[PDB]
Formats: structure tokens, C-alpha cells, sequence
């Protein structure tokens, strides 16, 4: 007789479980169907890393394990491949599990995430003033981002993203590849 | 300051290099709204 | 002039051919057909004179 | 590509609704023919009524 | 004077002004918008049509190119929408990672503080 | 059959029926205003509607893009701060380790 109430409790904990799951999963945002493993840099990088640059490698390795955790638990499709033809969903989840087995994702609690977020906001307040770049308007941000968007171009041989002003023939060759991608679709 | 925005784009875009072979699929919500509008023009 | 507000049952002719490049292709052909039609009226009227 | 996107979007509607709409439109042509034949039969009768006035 | 319709972001042929937003709309677009939405585009307040106060081949080649010109902008707007979504998904991903690294380090700081307290 | 339209309801009627209704009611059957007893283009419209739907699509995409981009914009300036905390904490954990390394 009590058990009907107990079932309500059990499902309420499943809501709490989803709160533990990542914000991108909770908002069901796009997740990449494969993970660029090359993004990780060796610690053996010869100019001595500032802790800032070390921080990027910590974020990178953590995010990859989170992605593999998401590729195990919550793999992503935009629209269902089914409708055109029954494309087989042959993602090798075992590979991402194998990485997780070598690189154990810590199941942080809601408390730890909250505590870390509070510490972040205190630093974010100080760094916003301390960098002193102010606040742009969103309209100004549109101009800056579209400047960034039009500048930025992918060079396949470098395997890295670049600004066209920084990057001629390879820039043209990537336009060839960009157009080729459009031809394929 | 402008380089900081680019640095955000650069970091994001590297991850998608693995993904990059796939299409540019339509946003479902606007597509459904437009199709509703389109059918309303058909009737 | 007295207005009418009755809705249109008017229908494409056909939809299966049509796309934005193909509409403009078909519209040009219809445009040429209209100009042929209007000039035929000129020809017809000129003929009815004789 | 977007021209193909707009095209494929159109085909989705056209498959389901276009079948019915073709049937409704083809009916409308019959209705134009029915009105035309009624006016024709009115007119042909009236001409032959006139001919009977001529003949008498 | 010249005007811009607030749906098109282009010059209206036949314009009408929503008093719910003080701004100019191209009537056939906004009535069709109101048919599905029932609301003012600028701010999603409720709106109705009556409130809207009213105010060769070279040509077709030119028209085709301008038609294509819209489609240039169409892919661009779609791709920028995807890119901003792809940025947002990544930026939250790194933020959530940043929380988890700082949680890992907060655990490190907690353990180390306790270990120093042991002394 | 007969050509007549009510100029106030803008609707199409057969003269037998509308004169019958006006004689009894004195008024229009579709809006009940008074009325007196005596009283290529498909392609162009479609192509206009092609333009029309794309503009409504364009606004919707603009609205959706800008909505996401606003949230994104705040995160970018905060993103650089995020790396700084981990950098700071890596130094603090090092300092705590060296105090532990002492003994």
C-alpha cells in the first residue's frame, strides 16, 4: 500500500539523475559523432607551459572523457537517418568505453558541481573587471563574431583552424574542398 | 580583445573536424512552421 | 467598383516540375507564349482587316 | 543546396496533399465544363428557337 | 520617406505598422505570420491584423541572380545558426568540463587542507 | 447565375436567394449590415509566395540565431576566467603539495 508512494520517489530520483547529467545533454544540444583525439597535446611540449596552458589540457582530457561518457549514455542524432533509408547506427561505443576504462570519469555530485560553479562566479566577476574589456553590446558582438566567422577557414594539411589573413593557394584549396563538400551532399 | 573571440571559435571548430563530413541540417521548428505556412498557401 | 473577397482555389500546373530555377525557366516559356499570343492577336486583327 | 532543401520540403507536402488537390482541381475543370455545356445548350436551343422564328 | 519592413529587413512594397511595436511590416508577410503565430514578431506580444494600420530575359536573369543572392544569405544564416549552436554546445561542454576540473581540484584542495590539518 | 455582389460583405450571391433574404431581413446574410434590394499569374503568385516563405523563414532563423548567440556571448568572456581558476588552483594545489612535501 505504501509502495505506490515509493514508486513516485524512485522516479523523482531519476529527475535528480538527469540534473547530474551534463547541461548539453539536458538541453539536447548537438554532440559530435566522433571525438577529435588529436586535440590533446603531450605534457612534453617544449616551451614551458603556464598553468593557464596546462588548464587547457586538463579541460581537453576531461571533456573527451565526458564526450565518451555521453557517447556511451546519450549518443546524438539530429533528425533520424531512417526517413531516407535505414542507415545502420554502427557507432563503435565500445571504443569510447575503452577510453573511459583507461581514463575514469569521476561521477561528481550535484554539490561538487554547485561548489565549483560558485567559486567560478566569484573569479568571473573579478576577471571581468580585471581584464577591463568591459561589456560590448550584443549588436557589437554580432559585428565581432561575423568578422571572426568570415576570417576563419579550415586548412586540412595543418589539421587546425586558422584565420585567412593569418593562413593563399591553400586557402583557395580549402575553398575547393568546401565546394567539394557541397557537391557531395 | 578580438583574438579572444577567435580563440573560442578555434577551440570549438577543432572538435568538429572529426564530425565535419556530415550535412548542414535544417532547424526542425522553423522548417515545420514554414511547411505549415506553405500548406496554408496550398489551401 | 465593388470588391470581392472570395478565396482562391487556384492550383499549380504542375508542382512536380517546379523549383526556383525551373519556375523561372517555365515562366520565360509562358512569357514567350503570351507574347506569341498577343502578337498573334495583332496578326489576327491585321488579317481580319483584309 | 538550399534550392534542393526548399525543393525536398515542397515534395513532402506535394506527396500527401497534392494527390487530393489534383482531384479537387480536376473536379473544378469539370464544373467549368458543366457550366459551359449548360450555357452552350442554352445558346444552341436559343439559336434553334430563333431559327424556328425565322422559318415560321 | 524610405522604410524597412521588420520581417524582411528589406524595403516594403506595401507597408503596415503594428502599434504594438511602432515598427513597419510588409502586410502580406505579417498577416501570414499572424495566421500561424497570432503574435508581434519583435517581442511575442499578441497581435491581430486589424491593428496593423496601413500606409525581357535580362530582367529575369537579373531577378534570378537576386533570387540566388537571397539563397547565398540563406545558407549563410543557416550555417551561422548551426555554428552558434555548435559554439554554444562546445562552450557549455568546456564550462561543464571547467566545473568538473575545478570540482576535481576542489576535492584536491579539500584533501590537501585536511592532510595539512592532520599535521 | 446572375451577376451580383454585396458591396459590404464582398460576397458572391445568386440573385434569387439574396433578394429573398433582403426582403425579409433588410440586411446582409454574412455581416448583417443593411443592403438595398437593387444593390503566368499563378506562377507569379507562387514565386511571390516562394519569396514570402523564405523571408518569414529568414526572420525566424535570425530570431533563433540571435537568441543562442546572446547566451554564447556571455560565456566567452567567462571562458577565459574559467582557465584562470584552474591555473590558480594548479598553483594552489602545488603550494599545498609543497607544504606536504616539506614533512
Amino acid at each position: 500500500d505504501v509502495d505506490a508512494r515509493k514508486q513516485a520517489i524512485r522516479d523523482a530520483e531519476r529527475v535528480k539523475e538527469m540534473k547530474r547529467m551534463h547541461k548539453a545533454v539536458q538541453k539536447d544540444l548537438p554532440r559530435p559523432s566522433e571525438v577529435n583525439e588529436t586535440i590533446l597535446r603531450p605534457l612534453n611540449v617544449e616551451p614551458p607551459l603556464t598553468d593557464l596552458q596546462k588548464s587547457e589540457e586538463l579541460i581537453k582530457k576531461e571533456m573527451i572523457t565526458m564526450l565518451h561518457y555521453d557517447l556511451l549514455h546519450h549518443p546524438y542524432e539530429p533528425s533520424g537517418n531512417k526517413k531516407g533509408k535505414t542507415v545502420g547506427f554502427g557507432t563503435n561505443n565500445s571504443e569510447h568505453i575503452t577510453y573511459l576504462e583507461h581514463n575514469p570519469y569521476e561521477k561528481f555530485s550535484k554539490e561538487e558541481l554547485k561548489k565549483a560553479q560558485d567559486v567560478l562566479v566569484q573569479e568571473m566577476e573579478v576577471v571581468k573587471q580585471g581584464m577591463s574589456h568591459g561589456e560590448l553590446s550584443s549588436e557589437a558582438y554580432n559585428q565581432v563574431w561575423e568578422e571572426c566567422y568570415s576570417q576563419v577557414l579550415y586548412l586540412p594539411g595543418q589539421s587546425r583552424y586558422t584565420r585567412a589573413n593569418l593562413a593563399k593557394k591553400d586557402r583557395i584549396e580549402s575553398l575547393e574542398k568546401r565546394l567539394e563538400i557541397n557537391r557531395g551532399h | 580583445v578580438h583574438t579572444l573571440v577567435f580563440r573560442s571559435l578555434k577551440r570549438t571548430h577543432d572538435m568538429f573536424v572529426a564530425d565535419n563530413g556530415k550535412p548542414v541540417p535544417l532547424d526542425e521548428e522553423s522548417h515545420k512552421r514554414k511547411m505549415a505556412i506553405k500548406l496554408r498557401n496550398e489551401y | 467598383l465593388i470588391d470581392i473577397k472570395v478565396a482562391h482555389p487556384i492550383r499549380p500546373k504542375p508542382p512536380s516540375a517546379t523549383s526556383i530555377p525551373a519556375i523561372l525557366k517555365a515562366l520565360q516559356d509562358e512569357w514567350d507564349a503570351v507574347m506569341l499570343h498577343s502578337f498573334t492577336l495583332r496578326q489576327q486583327l491585321q488579317t481580319t482587316r483584309q | 543546396l538550399e534550392h534542393q532543401a526548399v525543393r525536398i520540403e515542397n515534395l513532402e507536402l506535394m506527396s500527401q496533399h497534392g494527390c487530393n488537390a489534383w482531384k479537387v482541381y480536376n473536379e473544378n475543370l469539370v464544373h467549368m465544363i458543366e457550366h459551359a455545356q449548360k450555357e452552350l445548350q442554352k445558346l444552341r436551343k436559343h439559336i434553334q428557337d430563333l431559327n424556328w422564328q425565322r422559318k415560321n | 520617406m524610405s522604410l524597412i519592413c521588420s520581417i524582411s529587413n528589406e524595403v516594403p512594397e506595401h507597408p503596415c505598422v503594428s502599434p504594438v511595436s511602432n515598427h513597419v511590416y510588409e502586410r502580406r508577410l505579417i498577416e501570414k505570420y499572424i495566421a500561424e503565430n497570432g503574435t508581434d514578431p519583435i517581442n511575442n506580444q499578441p497581435l491581430s491584423e486589424e491593428q496593423l494600420i496601413d500606409i525581357i530575359p535580362a530582367i529575369l536573369k537579373a531577378l534570378q541572380d537576386e533570387w540566388d543572392a537571397v539563397m547565398l544569405h540563406s545558407f549563410t544564416l543557416r550555417q551561422q545558426l548551426q555554428t552558434t549552436r555548435q559554439e554554444l554546445s562546445h562552450a557549455l561542454y568546456q564550462h561543464d568540463a571547467a566545473c568538473r576540473v575545478i570540482a576535481r581540484l576542489t576535492k584536491e584542495v579539500t584533501a590537501a587542507r585536511e592532510a595539512l590539518a592532520t599535521l
